[PDB]
């Protein structure tokens, strides 16, 4: 806790993604733990 | 030569050159300390900054 | 997280000008900066440094990591930097201003 | 040589030149002391150069903020007996008490202005009142000069 | 011998700006300090020598024990030549100097140059000389100042110190006339100095 809301701009197929948060700072996050990458794809709001 | 005791003055001409090159080296190393000073002051003001 | 940045300026490894101890950039650049040094005559320069401006809009001077080739650094290319001490980990695809073009790929 | 040669067999007697030479042995003895002294002194000195400059070299490596310079407004240099500022302060006898040397105000890209005492290695000839400088991000001291910023689309013109 | 720590006591007077050695007596002494220093180091390098002056009008340490001659020489540059050595204060400070070292493996030796007429009371200096034998210290008195125009008080002190000891005191008499001070102290024992055991 807290799970920080981001907005997913685009995915990369190496288990990572580039989020731009509404709080400013972009982050090169990893898609790891309890996630399908088929429920990801532009426009998603994510738990970081 | 003029003299055969000018063989001994070759050896004294040789010292003469030495003595006047050691005068020149004392004033060389004082101009080399004066250059290592500006470089030491240049870096010492950075330490204070 | 690696904070996504963007290259604004590739500075070359000869005429780096990070030492300004025995160099200029207000009237010089030479092809050295540390090889002109008389202070004790030592090379205290790294080859190639780069100017990133972050997406937080905070500009920082970075270099290469342990396996990051400088042949990969291209202008306007986004790169990943360490969220602590900014240094290039992994370069990343250029541009992030498009994202409604991925919906017109069919 | 202008002494002790075939010039001086004519000029002076050669037993006076026998005794001259044993006085040049005395004077190069004095001079030999004096040269070794000045070598030794330069051996102490070079390591005091090394000592200062290693510090500067930690600060010199990455990362450091990148900023512009508001203005150089300076303050009078340190050599005075009462202050060394351009703006009058209260009380008497100062030179490092609250008095400070030359001043550079720099404006961040983190959006502030900081009045720092400028680095004594970076000149006023290397500061223009718009110049693009490095600033050390941990403690704000003008680290270096760098050339003026260009946006990526202007780099892409080239 | 070797394994020996030496304190040099340099006299500073105005009996030393006098023409007695070329180019002066003060300049002669400079060559002498160095000659001493090199002879002890070259034999064994675990020998260090330091320099005190009688500059001012109470003795100051220029330099502590060192293996660097360049140190001794730099400090000799720093001098006052109108100062006045007082013997009685210089033996006590030298004994203290000797008790400030980095290792106590080294024998205790003072070489004190005397270049002025001695004018310190005899009666005190008997006591200071007998204080030295109970610390295992020897004192090598180079006389070239006191022969010239003064009674030979220093001779009796030397005899006082002499007892069965590792390092035992020595009297070396150096001519005051020109014969080069540096050559004469080199030929006198300074590294072949024996005990009395």
């Amino acid at each position: 806790n807290p799970l920080s809301i981001g907005t997913l701009e685009e995915i990369i197929d190496d288990d990572h993604a580039i989020v731009t948060s509404p709080t400013m700072p972009d982050y090169y996050v990893s898609i790891l733990s309890f996630v399908d990458k088929e429920l990801l794809e532009p426009g998603c709001s994510v738990l970081l | 030569e003029q003299e055969a005791h000018n063989k001994a003055l070759n050896q004294f001409k040789r010292k003469l050159l030495e003595h006047r090159r050691y005068d020149d080296q004392l004033k060389q190393r004082r101009q080399n300390i004066r250059d290592l000073e500006k470089l030491y002051d240049k870096t010492e003001n950075d330490i204070k900054a | 997280p690696l904070q996504v940045a963007r290259c604004t300026k590739i500075i070359k490894g000869n005429g780096e000008s990070d030492e300004t101890t025995t160099d200029n950039n207000n009237s010089g650049n030479s092809n050295s900066n540390s090889n002109q040094q008389s202070t004790d005559a030592d090379e205290d320069d790294e080859d190639a440094k780069y100017v990133i401006n972050l997406k937080q809009i905070a500009k920082f001077v970075v270099g290469l990591g342990e396996r990051v080739s400088p042949t990969d650094i291209e202008e306007g290319m986004r790169v990943g930097v360490d969220r602590s001490k900014y240094n290039i980990e992994l370069p990343l695809p250029p541009r992030i201003d498009p994202s409604v073009t991925m919906m017109t790929v069919e | 040589g202008d002494d002790e040669l075939d010039q001086e067999i004519l000029n002076l007697s050669t037993q006076e030149l026998q005794t001259r030479a044993k006085l040049l042995d005395n004077e190069i003895r004095i001079f030999r002391s004096e040269l070794q002294r000045l070598s030794h002194e330069n051996n102490v000195m070079l390591e005091k150069i090394k000592d200062n400059k290693e510090k500067i070299k930690n600060n010199r490596q990455l990362p450091y903020l990148v900023a512009n310079v508001v203005e150089v407004m300076d303050m009078n240099e340190i050599e005075d007996k009462e202050n060394s500022e351009s703006t009058t302060q209260g009380g008497n006898v100062n030179l490092d008490n609250t008095a400070v040397g030359k001043a550079a105000v720099v404006k961040t890209s983190s959006r502030q202005t900081v009045f720092l005492p400028m680095v004594g290695l970076v000149d006023p000839d290397k500061l223009k009142p718009n110049d693009l400088v490095g600033v050390n991000k941990d403690s704000y001291l003008i680290l270096d000069t760098l050339p003026s910023e260009f946006d990526s689309r202007v780099k892409a013109m080239e | 011998m070797v394994l020996e720590a030496t304190v040099l006591v340099i006299d500073n007077s105005e009996y030393s700006r006098n023409g007695d050695f070329p180019r002066t007596r003060f300049e002669a002494q400079i060559d002498s300090v160095e000659f001493i220093f090199q002879a002890k180091r070259n034999s064994n390098p675990e020998n260090t020598v330091g320099l005190i002056s009688g500059a001012g009008a109470n003795p100051r340490v220029l330099s502590t024990f060192t293996a660097e001659f360049g140190k001794i020489l730099a400090g000799l540059h720093d001098t006052q030549i109108e100062g006045k050595l007082h013997m009685a204060t210089a033996l006590q400070i030298a004994q203290l100097t000797l008790k400030h070292r980095q290792n106590k493996v080294q024998h205790q030796r003072i070489v004190a140059f005397v270049c002025s007429p001695i004018s310190d009371s005899r009666d005190e200096l008997i006591r200071l000389a007998k204080t030295l034998k109970k610390n295992n210290v020897a004192v090598d008195i180079i006389n070239f100042g006191e022969i010239e125009q003064n009674t030979e008080l220093l001779d009796e002190f030397i005899a006082a110190v002499n007892n069965p000891q590792e390092e035992t005191s020595h009297l070396l008499t150096v001519t005051p006339g020109p014969r080069l001070l540096y050559e004469n102290i080199a030929s006198s024992p300074i590294i072949l100095e024996e005990g009395s055991s």
